[PDB]
């Protein structure tokens, strides 16, 4: 919004707003630009985000649409989550409930995930995408 | 009579040969034409053979071919002693066939079907685990009332007559009684609905007669089918309305979670063929025609449930609200929408089946669904149908930088007319395709291509009785020209031309009806007329149609131009030729003899719905610049024409302005050239010679 989009300048809008307002994705605040410039310089920190403690790191940033902090987050979970597994057991030999089972696992790991669970199906799902990733290099 | 004999022959052998016939007939005399014919035709044939399905336009044409039905009921049990099987039913809406909204909801409006469902599934709830039903249910299904209608015609008046007196339900009558497959009348937009038509075509059954009635609009109704306006404030809605199936989420999966995993198995199983089974009498879904989609074999979002739907559906909103979020003009190709659509998300090629399964879903599972949130839902779930399938002809468009507030507008283009009109001739046969308003009807084989046969009326004689001449020079011709320009051109002038209508109306105060191509004129000359002598001394109060046009505004100024000609008044009905009521109801001396046209009628060009439908016909007839302003032209303009026509007993004066008719055709073209101030002294003849001629010919 208007109101927050710095934690330094959030309504620099009366001020000429003409500069971006990166997102984290290891933080997912809105950090302008002026004001990031000045962070990973100077080494990789946490940003002060209403006293946040997830430490920012250098580069690796994103324009959003602001699809929120959910449906933002759910999209890079749920791209990194199709290219791991591929379309194994899935258009491999014309398969419908098959592919769906397998879908249906898919989508639900991706809930478990999306919804942080307590990292424990997480952690197996990361084991299971190190298990998609290694299938994928033999 | 000799003249309705002709087309009677032609429709004793075109229902026993042909399949489709374009007949046209003459306006204020082919009522009751082609209605004893079908009686006749069915008489020669057998009486529980094919019945007759009446397709009207507006609900006074359901209404008057009922009481002609009476009449033929009428003939048939005077001239012979001997009562029939009895048929007739009157088909009209849902507010207006309703007793439970008119006692205690107080409210005429399309939340009537609401309380209806509320009844439907409260006896439901009233006969499983326990509101209750209502007034009269449970009783209208019995076979002594399906042995009403029958034996007595009773049918929307005759009906709710009865529903009061014998205390029965005038919404289970009736469906009840499309399986019975009787003389059904109804209107255009309940053959080609998305949601009605998929449940009248499960009870007619088939093997009938298509009566089309007033066949010249066909092509209006196949776009108003589709097109439907995102004005950003539906996304307010379905912000609101994503939330609360996050709350509905929440509460089911607290407590009473069996009931949505015994349906997430039962969708896993079953899917939509067994979900639309075992729902009876409940508020059914929405579709895009499951009867012209044809698709089988479904998935629930791949074998997820609703708490995964709901994700897609999140994610299909913001990227809904990421592609309204534009500059201005910009049109859409609506595969290559999809395309970006699957370059955000993978939602496959198939949501056409994961909304109305979840559709379906949440009315059982949610029980106090709220009414705005689950209408929000349902505007989504009618787009992800449309950008699923059917994309031949399709085409997305986005409104431009409009102050810009009123910018974030998005519409969907209809594919072609002859799709909606292509599944009624496989399922009936010898379908009458009638009209009284159409001049020439050559578009018909040009425009939705199917094959048929033509017959023009045959029915043109005494002409001293049909007054129809035409207003050329209006004292200088400089007004013809005036009135063709979109945008008000020269006041003044419109001011010399609402002058000259002053003088008009004082030639003959006896019922007068002006009709208008837009309101922009009539405001125009409403700001500052200075002329109310027409207003004062000949007919006194006006009768103005408004842009905004209520039904009880329509309604009352209706009664009271019937109230000032039965007075020896006279009143000026400003009408719009392109704006609702599209009349026919005459026959009598209260109409007005006089009808008057300002001009030519006109349509709104400069649109994107008017360029996209120009090079989608372009390719398809090449009809390009011609038809859009001729044919659409005389059709607006044939609806002035079917007012004056009504019958060979009553005469009636129409006067056409500007140059640009004669090149078009209209009906019984007999038309005289004069000036403006010439044919106020013709006219003066004209009002004196049908007073003395109507004696002498008799
Ligand atoms: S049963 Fe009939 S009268 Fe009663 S609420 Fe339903 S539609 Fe209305
Ligand atoms: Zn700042
Ligand atoms: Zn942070």
């Amino acid at each position: 919004e208007n109101k927050d989009m710095c934690p330094i300048c959030k309504t620099d809008r009366y001020l000429s707003p003409d500069v971006k307002f990166l997102v984290n994705p290891e933080c997912y605040h809105r950090i302008c630009e002026s004001c990031v410039d000045r962070i990973f310089s100077l080494g990789p920190a946490q940003c002060p985000y209403k006293g946040c403690d997830k430490i920012l790191r250098k580069n690796k940033f994103k324009t959003q649409i602001f699809d929120d902090v959910e449906v933002e987050k759910e999209v890079d979970i749920r791209k990194r989550v199709f290219n791991v597994f591929n379309k194994t057991i899935d258009d491999f030999n014309g398969d419908l409930v098959e592919y769906n089972k397998y879908l249906e696992e898919v989508e639900d790991i991706i809930y478990k995930l999306d919804h942080g669970i307590d990292v424990a199906k997480t952690e197996e799902k990361l084991r299971t995408y190190e298990e998609l990733n290694k299938q994928l290099i033999m | 009579y000799p003249e309705q004999y002709n087309y009677m022959c032609d429709i004793k052998k075109t229902l026993d040969v042909g399949g489709n016939s374009i007949l046209e007939m003459p306006s204020g005399t082919g009522k009751t034409v082609s209605l004893l014919s079908l009686t006749i035709a069915y008489q020669m044939h057998y009486p529980e053979h094919r019945k007759i399905i009446y397709c009207s336009r507006t609900m006074s044409e359901i209404e008057k071919a009922l009481v002609e039905l009476e009449n033929l009921m009428d003939y048939r049990t005077k001239e012979l002693g001997y009562q029939e099987d009895f048929r007739g039913l009157g088909l009209t809406s849902r507010k207006n066939l309703c007793l439970h909204p008119e006692v205690s909801k107080e409210r005429k409006g399309t939340v009537v079907d609401e309380k209806c469902r509320r009844m439907t599934n409260g006896q439901a709830k009233r006969k499983l685990e326990e509101v209750e039903l209502c007034e009269y249910h449970e009783n209208l299904y019995n076979i002594e009332v399906e042995d009403y209608l029958p034996k007595g015609v009773f049918s929307f008046e005759k009906l709710l007559k009865y529903c009061e007196e014998k205390t029965l339900c005038p919404y289970f009558i009736v469906r009840r009684m499309i399986s019975l497959c009787n003389i059904i009348i109804y209107s255009y937009h309940y053959l080609l609905d998305p949601k009605i038509a998929e449940r009248v075509s499960n009870e007619v059954s088939k093997d009938s007669i298509v009566i089309f009635d007033e066949a010249h609009n066909i092509d209006n109704v196949c776009i108003e089918s589709l097109s439907l306006d995102l004005t950003t404030d539906a996304l307010r809605r379905a912000t609101r309305g994503a939330n609360a199936l996050d709350e509905r989420i929440s509460e089911v999966r607290k407590v009473d979670s069996q009931k949505l995993q015994d349906e997430y198995e039962k969708l896993v199983q079953g899917l939509x063929x067994x979900x639309x089974x075992x729902x009876x009498x409940x508020x059914x879904x929405x579709x895009x025609x499951x009867x012209x989609x044809x698709x089988x074999x479904x998935x629930x979002x791949x074998x997820x449930r609703a708490e995964h739907f709901v994700s897609f559906l999140k994610r299909l909103i913001e990227y809904l609200k990421t592609r309204m979020k534009v500059l201005h003009v910009i049109s859409e190709t609506p595969k290559s929408f999809l395309q970006h659509l699957k370059q955000l998300t993978f939602i496959e090629r198939k949501p056409l089946r994961f909304c109305s399964e979840r559709l379906s879903l949440l009315v059982r599972t949610l029980e106090v669904t709220e009414v705005e949130d689950f209408t929000a839902l349902k505007d989504i779930a009618t787009f992800a149908t449309l950008i699923s399938t059917y994309e031949e002809g399709f085409l997305l468009i986005i409104e431009p930088y409009e102050i810009a507030v009123p910018n974030p507008i998005m519409r969907f283009t209809c594919l072609d007319a002859s799709i909606a009109i292509k599944p009624v001739f496989e399922r009936f046969s010898s379908v009458i395709i009638t009209s009284g308003t159409i001049s020439p009807l050559d578009m018909y084989p040009r425009m939705l291509n199917f094959k048929t046969v033509l017959q023009k009326s045959y029915a043109m004689t005494l002409a001293k009785k049909s007054f129809l001449p035409m207003i050329i020079t209006k004292g200088s011709d400089q007004v013809a020209i005036s009135s063709r320009f979109e945008i008000r051109n020269d006041p003044s002038i419109v001011r010399n031309y609402g002058s000259m209508l002053v003088e008009f109306a004082k030639i003959t105060p006896d019922g007068m009806v002006v009709f208008f191509p837009s309101y922009l004129y009539m405001e125009s000359i409403v700001s500052m007329w200075q002329t109310m002598g027409i207003l004062d001394e000949v007919w006194k109060h006006k009768l103005i149609l408004v842009e905004t046009p209520d039904a009880q505004e329509t309604s009352l100024a209706l009664e009271t131009y019937r109230k000032a000609c039965s007075n020896g008044r006279g009143a000026i009905l400003l009408s719009v030729a392109r704006g609702k009521v599209s009349e026919g109801i005459d026959f009598d001396h209260q109409y007005g003899r006089t009808v008057l046209m300002i001009g030519i009628p006109f349509q709104y060009t400069e649109s994107r719905i008017l360029k996209a439908r120009l090079e989608f016909m372009r390719e398809n007839y090449r009809i390009r610049e011609n038809d859009f302003l001729s044919f659409d032209a005389m059709r607006h303009a044939a609806q002035c024409l079917g007012r004056v026509l009504r019958g060979k007993d009553d005469y009636g004066v129409m006067v056409l302005a500007d140059r640009r008719f004669s090149r078009k055709r209209s009906q019984l073209p007999k038309w005289i050239a004069q000036g403006l101030s010439d044919a106020d002294l013709n006219l003066s003849t004209d009002m004196a010679i049908s007073n003395t001629k109507q004696f002498l010919r008799t």
